[PDB]
């Protein structure tokens, strides 16, 4: 996020980091319950990647994070990678995450819910702060 | 769902 | 470029698809929702993360970081996967697995 700010540690409990087998963070994700993570289909996740929950400082070794294995990758069949439409993938964890103060689920909207233009929302992540 | 135990501060 | 060690956050406004089309044209589809062009921008590595909106103390996933400006320009709207257009599929997949 460019021009964002540091978050209060653990205040976005559903925010997970998708890391490859080398520990490199390549995408964000959101826990919707103890066994499922919602992310973007274009993140190209495979079962060799891992879901890390409870993390704040990726340069810190003192955080009690949960490195969770991915059992299955569900890429929405409607996903069109060339137009990047219906960009969503579900990740089923091999073992359930342990919910706590720093790890919990975000709510999903009803398909008919209306979110008006002008509404202020928030986005989080470990993406570049400067391009 | 949706209510962090540790309240975010913007 | 710079990659942060610590989690970042930013508040930003939702745009209408019609208005967003003023920046992206036909690239904008019904299953997308734009946000930003407000002085902040999601950028490489934010992909897949949440775009949440608060109402009555609770946060709902309205978008998933998808794509946008090749240079993460803060005056261009970021494009997110519109969760309302994809939640039925989410519910179904979970119920079936
Ligand atoms: C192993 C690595 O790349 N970093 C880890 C944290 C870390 C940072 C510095 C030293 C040890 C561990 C991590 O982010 O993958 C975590 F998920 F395990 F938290
Ligand atoms: C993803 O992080 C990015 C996120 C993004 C970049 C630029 C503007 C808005 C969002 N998405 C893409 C397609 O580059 C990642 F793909 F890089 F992982």
């Amino acid at each position: 996020i460019v021009n964002g700010e540091e978050a209060v540690p653990g205040s976005w409990p559903w925010q997970v980091s998708l890391q490859d087998k080398t520990g490199f963070h390549f995408c964000g994700g959101s826990l919707i319950n103890e066994n499922w993570v919602v992310t973007a289909a274009h993140c190209g996740v495979t079962t060799s990647d891992v879901v890390v929950a409870g993390e704040f400082d990726q340069g810190s070794s003192s955080e009690k994070i949960q490195k969770l294995k991915i059992a299955k990758v569900f890429k929405n069949s409607k996903y069109n990678s060339l137009t990047i439409n219906n960009d969503i993938t579900l990740l089923k964890l091999s073992t359930a995450a342990s919910f706590s103060q720093t790890v919990s689920a975000v709510c999903l909207p009803s398909a008919s819910d209306d979110f008006a233009a002008g509404t202020t929302c928030v986005t989080t992540g470990w993406g570049l702060t400067r391009y | 769902c949706g209510v962090p135990a540790i309240q975010p501060v913007l | 470029a710079n990659t942060p060690d610590r989690l970042q956050q930013a508040s930003l406004p939702l745009l209408s698809n019609t208005n967003c089309k003023k920046y992206w044209g036909t690239k904008i589809k019904d299953a997308m929702i734009c946000a930003g062009a407000s002085g902040v921008s999601s950028c490489m590595g934010d992909s897949g993360g949440p775009l949440v909106c608060k109402k009555n103390g609770a946060w709902t996933l309205v978008g998933i970081v998808s794509w946008g400006s090749s240079t993460c320009s803060t005056s261009t709207p970021g494009v997110y996967a519109r969760v309302t257009a994809l939640v039925n599929w989410v519910q179904q997949t979970l119920a079936a697995n």
